């Protein structure tokens, strides 16, 4: 805890830090390898609502979709659990459930995600089409369906865990966390498929 | 020192091996109807196998040998010997298997 | 607590408004000795598709469903879950009995 016995032993020993200098390695948990309940304690801040069942279905159709695209020994749709160690994007997940909040819908009463009123720049082009990778959200238009102009209707799916969201973008902002969001070789691409494994 | 009092000093018999320290010694005591000094001054320097049986079982307290059981019926748990696993030489790993 | 009632107002049975497939079939009609849950459509009763209401008769235990759910699929739990003789079918009955 103190980092006392790096000194100890000099060469007879591997040495896992969290910021590495000439020769000792990284230390690195991916976020993936942690059940629901530990990942939702150290990531939302433990969640009680609603909100938590929104979380859990996510992540679980997340693993859904990776276990679909990328083929893993002994593991079936019938025999996923959401504890099943199976990598899942986080990045893809917070921009879902972020988009499906802020972002308006160009047609009222249905909220369809091909029906989405970004807000175009002069050129034509949208000012902020918002990145996946990158935590920059998309830009949206105004909510405002009076009448002389379109009718924009806002989103009429999203859920109230805006501020649980906003912590998780910030965390993923937070270069502290890059053991766990930004492991070296473990890192989760957006279809769900990293470098190496967890052997 | 464990053991809930009241249910201890229900027990018919006792059986008192070696006991090194004095708390233990002291709730036998408080947990026993027929005491001899003598005998309950013994506990701490008890042989390996001696035994005081004392209770309702026996005409007098009493310290025994216990008759040792037949070669080959031995109390033993499988637990790792770890002296034997260490000193063996490393071999080559295969994790998948284990993931 | 989870599938929903093809109309609103009534929850019954027999108008589980589950997720169907292209051919007609459900995606997932669901097991009960296997522990997978059934798929349902979603909850939406706005214009353009059917009014869609989730069931109101269900209660507040879904986390301790979840959790039992869970349990169930342990190996570590065999000897009280799965036991071999005592293992109860859907209509309960057992191979024997406690004799």
């Amino acid at each position: 805890i103190h980092g006392e016995y790096a000194a100890a032993f000099k060469g007879k020993a591997k040495v896992y830090k969290v910021t590495p200098s000439n020769n000792e390695l990284k230390l690195s948990i991916p976020y993936w390898a942690l059940t629901c309940d530990e990942f939702l304690s150290v990531a939302f801040g433990g969640l009680e609502g609603s909100g938590r069942n929104a979380l859990i279905d996510k992540i679980y159709e997340l693993k859904l979709q990776t276990l679909k695209r990328q083929e893993y020994e002994g593991i079936n749709e019938d025999s996923l659990t959401v504890d099943t160690p199976i990598p899942f994007s986080i990045h893809k997940l917070w921009f879902d459930l972020y988009r499906a909040e802020i972002s308006t819908h160009y047609v009222q009463g249905s909220h369809s995600e091909e029906n989405e009123a970004l807000l175009l720049g002069e050129d034509g082009n949208p000012v902020q089409k918002g990145d996946s990778l990158k935590v920059v959200p998309p830009i949206y238009m105004p909510h405002t369906q009076a009448q002389g102009a379109t009718k924009i209707y806002l989103s009429n799916r999203g859920k109230n865990i805006r501020k649980p969201l906003e912590g998780l973008a910030s965390l993923l902002k937070d270069p502290r966390y890059e053991f766990l969001f930004n492991a070296d070789d473990w890192s989760v691409n957006l279809d769900g498929k990293t470098n190496k494994d967890l052997d | 020192s464990e053991i809930d009092s009241t249910i201890l000093s229900q027990c018919g018999t006792l059986f008192a091996l070696r006991m090194n320290n004095s708390s233990d010694r002291n709730h036998v005591l408080g947990a026993v109807s027929d005491s001899f000094e003598g005998l309950m001054g013994m506990l701490p320097t008890l042989r390996t196998g001696e035994a005081i049986i004392i209770g309702e079982s026996v005409r007098l307290p009493m310290r025994t040998i216990i008759s040792p059981p037949p070669f080959g019926r031995r109390p033993d748990s499988l637990d790792p010997d770890v002296t034997a696993k260490w000193s063996n030489n490393r071999v080559q790993g295969d994790y998948k298997e284990v993931l």
